């Protein structure tokens, strides 16, 4: 009983790790699925579940957490996007392996599914760390300022980062908001506060109106290209309030 | 590798040959058959064009029928196709099969027997005690005493809060024991109920 | 493309191997099999010379038998071959199947039950209310009241104009409920009829 | 052209796979199987060397058994193998099957019913008058009057010269109608007999 | 030679085709199938990729089902799958099948009949003595006298120490003889019991 369970658990753990390292699986899908299905039937879902947590934590906290920590200034957005793509693909494959878990085991415990569990682990561990939060906020603010200042950056990369931030939360905008939007809102407010005084001093009434319209159009274009569409309206409203009502 | 599957998929289910379209397998996206044939996983062939699944194929026909259209199995195949759908993780098939009679009454009675998570353990204790007594004493029948109360005994079934009476539990015991093949007779010895099981 | 078919057509019906002549398939011009094998559509083969139809092939033998000669199923496969003929749109087969007994009495009774288009919904309501009461109360049986009048109740069957009596509809209710596997007993509580369904 | 056949003849009977020797098929010279395999006709091969016969192969095993030895089908398969032997024009098989019980009693009763060539037409007429009455009135049962005499009536059975009485014809009516799946009761209303057929 | 086996093993069990993964066959280390497919023995193929085992494959499906997962056969297939498990030396399957009813009661009664190792020999002596008497005298039934004592006779069942009474052994005699197809009636002629076996 227990010895066979341990053997096929070693098998499943090797398969999960070997998937996480992006190589062709030695075994087949059906064998691993049968192993997981038998584990769940015999009410050994606790040990498989904890082993899945251990392996994903080993691959995130001990691997990609230190990768992003060791790559703060070396393509931070690019390495974050690569880690996000790897996590999504790996969790899709693992969720395919463990569908019977989704059908019963995680549903009597009312916990979120394997893909949702992986999303929550990703957000909690490698989204909510203070160092990576401040670094991503700084990088997003620098990219936004460079776009405003006229410097050309990868808009597709920022769009991918926004998509990752939006999907990091469990079907909610809380993650993207508390991660970037508040720092983005503050940076936009400061920039608009400076620009309002600059345009009032340098430009006449019609010229100031034209400058405010151009700034609003630029903000709308930036939102369309490399930002969330849902949060575009509050940003536009804040920009209009700061530029015009001041 | 992102495999490309033929539109007509030759299937080998534990030595039984089935053939179905690729659209049939991917009909429900959250299913064993859909994830297996989604193309993300490598699928082994078996000396032919057949694709191998290591499970009994006697009742895979009804699973394929439910994938093609809304067809449901007959009565005697409800339980076997339910077992198959559990393996293949076909949620809609599981729901429609649990809405059919052989499993519907079982769910209704599990609503009662779920008040007592020790029911199956106590049943196995009854069977084992009867077998041990019959073998050690070298008899045909073993008589054991059970105590069933709603609010010296070998096996006791404790209190429960429901509208099913004590005599309804004894119906569960005799029916479950008889479903195991045992010949069971129960009598109120005086609340202790004496159970007699005749092995031969 | 104007596909050319061999005179002897190998057939693969959901993994079941059949062989028949082209004239047999094209025997009735207005049919799935005739239109499929009319040469106006491209038909996919399955790793062999056989042509593939993603359908259950257990009762395709009787369909082929009817196409060859005016043969009919032997009174146990009337309903299954009726489903097959419905799928294949074989009109004469449907007519001679509806003139056979298992479906003939069903059409005769549907003549009466056609006066009430809400009948099946009311059976589903009866079963669901009984199941909900049994599960919530944790009982073996659920008793519900129905009101049947020809000219506080859970389910009511309204007026109808026919020569069938009130007791004939209760026969339809009990037989249909028993055809679902339920154990049903009805009593005239006083016109309100109390129905008791025993789940276990 | 004179076709040459292998000594071991591979056979495909409507998708069913059989194998037999050429001597077995040519055992009776005046037969479908002998004339087909006499070599004077061209027989198609179905892409795998088999020789194709567009006919149901379920009971061709008993035909091959009678061609090999004098073996006769079991009691249940008498009628189906009789139908097969009629198609294959195997005379001795037809004789020995008509000499076996399911067909022997039927021949004996057709000796009586041969005096009345309108018997089957009148049975049908009974069935559709009952069906139209039940459908039009929307009833469960249809009552129709029949007049049976040895020497306002819906169906009349005329005179006959035999030793079977009037009540023996009524046995033929009820048994034949019951064999059709109908539920039939009769009584002497006063000689006019009232037949009641219950559809449901 | 150390033979390399494919991960998907095709199997030929006495003309019956099964396909299973290599992991399924090697699931239990101490079995026929594990030793056969361990790689220390040369396994013969049969004109294909199939691996040949010279035994009946009707109930090998249940053996494969148990090897894949702990699935037990239905009650009617307990004995045949038990014989298969004895041949393949699958110990866990033997245990689970000996804890199922068709064999559990047999073990319980063998606990009693194990006190008399001459039981089956005496049953045989009864059967051929009755047969010899019936054939020699040319009768339909043969009457023989047996002596059963717990503490001039053809067959005698000696003393035993158990709680089963004399009449319980007579139940073993009649049931075992009836299980052989014989029609057996016993009467206490006066302890000498007279058994009448009716051959026709």
């Amino acid at each position: 009983d227990e010895k066979y369970v341990n053997s096929i658990w070693d098998l499943l753990k090797n398969a999960i790790q070997e998937i996480q390292r992006k190589n062709n699986s030695g075994l087949s899908f059906e064998e691993l699925y049968r192993n997981a299905y038998t584990m769940v039937l015999h009410k050994h879902g606790e040990k498989l579940y904890t082993g899945l947590r251990e392996v994903v934590t080993e691959h995130l906290i001990n691997k990609v957490r230190e990768d992003v920590l060791n790559s703060l200034n070396n393509n931070f957005l690019q390495t974050l996007n690569q880690a996000w793509n790897d996590h999504q693909t790996a969790m899709v494959m693992i969720r395919d392996i463990l569908m019977y878990m989704d059908r019963v085991y995680v549903q009597q415990n009312n916990v979120e599914n394997v893909y949702n569990l992986g999303l929550i682990i990703f957000r909690d561990q490698v989204v909510r760390y203070g160092c990576i939060r401040d670094h991503l906020r700084q990088t997003l603010l620098d990219m936004i300022a460079r776009e405003r200042k006229g410097e050309v950056v990868d808009r597709g990369a920022i769009r991918n980062a926004c998509q990752m931030l939006m999907i990091l939360g469990l079907e909610g905008r809380s993650v993207y908001e508390e991660d970037f939007e508040a720092p983005f809102l503050e940076m936009s407010a400061e920039f608009f506060q400076m620009e309002s005084q600059k345009f009032l001093a340098e430009n006449s009434a019609s010229v100031y109106i034209k400058k405010v319209e151009a700034r609003i159009n630029e903000e709308i274009e930036r939102v369309m290209h490399c930002l969330d569409k849902s949060t575009e309206e509050p940003i536009v409203k804040v920009v209009e309030r700061e530029l015009i009502s001041k | 590798l992102p495999q490309e599957f033929p539109e007509v998929v030759p299937l080998n289910i534990g030595g039984a040959h089935f053939t179905t379209r690729l659209s049939t397998l991917r009909r429900y996206e959250d299913t064993m058959l859909a994830a297996m044939f989604s193309g993300r996983h490598y699928i082994p062939t078996d000396s032919e064009g057949r694709y191998f699944i290591d499970r009994d194929g006697t009742h895979f026909g009804d699973v394929l029928n439910f994938l093609r259209s809304g067809d449901l199995p007959p009565r005697e195949h409800v339980r076997a196709v339910y077992k198959e759908a559990q393996y293949y993780a076909i949620g809609p098939l599981l729901e429609q099969l649990e809405n059919m009679q052989p499993l519907k009454g079982e769910k209704v009675r599990q609503a009662f027997l779920g008040l007592m998570p020790y029911y199956k353990d106590h049943l196995e204790r009854i069977v084992e005690i009867a077998r041990l007594r019959a073998v050690q004493r070298k008899a045909r029948f073993a008589k054991l005493k059970v105590c069933v109360f709603k609010e010296e005994v070998d096996v006791s079934f404790g209190p429960w809060e429901a509208v099913a009476d004590v005599y309804d539990l004894l119906h569960c015991l005799v029916t479950d024991l008889s479903a195991q093949g045992l010949t069971v007779d129960h009598q109120c010895i005086g609340p202790i109920y004496e159970f007699k099981i005749t092995w031969w």
